[PDB]
């Protein structure tokens, strides 16, 4: 009933048959769209 | 890259949503090369670039989308020596002799 | 894809594939490695300490008979990406390095 | 002690304690973390490079 | 009979039920007396 | 080769070899380690802080009676490569080091 136990169940299910080395698309012809952005914390040095 | 790491090395935790969205925002220190023009030094303006892309996946497998054209400066720590005039990302495609 | 991950699990299974062993057959045959250096940038030449710093892409090509599959059995898949840390590599290093950094910087797929 | 090692094995048992999961209860309740900084030594201030080093 | 087999047996027996996270005292009230000493190999720098 | 995989799996089988045990038979016999330093290059001598930097190969040779095999039972193999992390090693290091770096760099095969 506790959120932690439900999260434990979810983690057990999600990674049951998961391969981190395989592109995560349902169809091979599909393309993974990666939204990419930059946020600058500081400009350390211009040498 | 020039005198630094090529990829991210910190590997913070990702934020996974129930519909399959993955949000990953790790920190990084980059040391990139940029040609420096000092014709009007110390009244000079420098234009240093940073090129990011997937190393082993071509456009048919991974494609990039600009999250937003301008670089985000909401959490920027002011330097006191330089001021950013403009910081914008441009999407490019191209072919290399390495790969078809 | 389910087919892709099945194939990747099949190829990298440590039970059948040992990445510490040279992919040589027939006993005393040798493995040929094709080498090509692409120069991306000459970062600096330090005359005082006598060091040249370069950003290069080191092409390496070779055959591994243990990493084959039949495309017809795997949905006509012709090539795949594998992590270079989980397969046999020929340990090609910059032998005349200064600062004792022999290996490559990134270890891409 | 045998009792202490029994307790430590029981507490950290990976079968029933996952360290990746926030110790959250009551559903949407949040974990409260109390923070307090104690300064042992101000090792140096480097004005040139604008860095403070502390223990 | 060989020293190696005896050492293997000893290693198997010592770590069968050994927990490295627990203070190694038979009784809880006991104190672990640690003898501490320093041996200087060189004074590298005095900055 | 498959024979080399079989041999490597047979030599490092944990039921018959653990690296934590010194390879001494006959009770209180000692292991004889042969050392030979070969100098790759004398990188620098920093007189101010009195430090010498060198690139060397720390050749080490010893006999481990637990890593024996009959060549005729393994396609006549005379030698094999084993990762140095998985075998007993003599922990021979530099004592007069500055910067506190004792061990070798890479731990090659
Ligand atoms: C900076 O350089 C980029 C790429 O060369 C160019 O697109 C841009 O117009 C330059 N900006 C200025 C102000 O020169
Ligand atoms: C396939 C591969 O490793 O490509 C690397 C070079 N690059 C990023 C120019 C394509």
């Amino acid at each position: 009933e506790t959120r932690a136990h439900a999260e434990e169940r979810l983690l057990k299910k999600l990674f049951s048959g998961y391969n981190k080395w395989s592109r995560p698309v349902a169809n091979i012809s599909d393309v993974v769209l990666v939204r990419f952005g930059l946020s600058i914390a500081q400009l350390i040095d211009v040498d | 890259n020039a005198d630094g790491d090529f990829a991210v090395t910190h590997l913070t935790k990702a934020h996974l949503f129930h519909d399959g969205r993955v949000q990953w925002t790790p920190p990084a220190i980059y040391k990139s090369s940029c040609s420096i023009d000092v014709t009007f030094f110390p009244f000079d303006q420098q234009n240093c670039t940073m090129k990011f892309g997937s190393w082993t996946y071509d456009k048919a497998k991974i494609d990039l989308v600009n999250m937003h054209s301008r670089v985000d400066q909401l959490d920027f720590w002011e330097s006191g020596e330089w001021v950013i005039v403009d910081a914008v990302g441009t999407y490019n495609t191209r072919k290399y002799e390495c790969c078809a | 894809t389910d087919t892709e991950e099945r194939l990747v699990e099949h190829l990298l299974d440590p039970s059948r594939y040992n990445k510490l062993i040279r992919p040589a057959t027939n006993g005393s045959e040798l493995v040929t490695v094709q080498l090509m250096v692409s120069l991306a940038q000459l970062i600096s030449v330090h005359e005082r300490e006598q060091i040249m710093t370069t950003n290069v892409w080191l092409t390496q090509e070779w055959e591994d008979y243990r990493l084959t599959w039949k495309p017809e059995e795997f949905d006509n898949m012709k090539k795949v990406r594998l992590p270079s840390k989980h397969i046999w590599l020929p340990d090609v290093v910059l032998y005349n390095n200064a600062d004792g950094m022999y290996e490559v910087s990134f270890y891409s797929n």
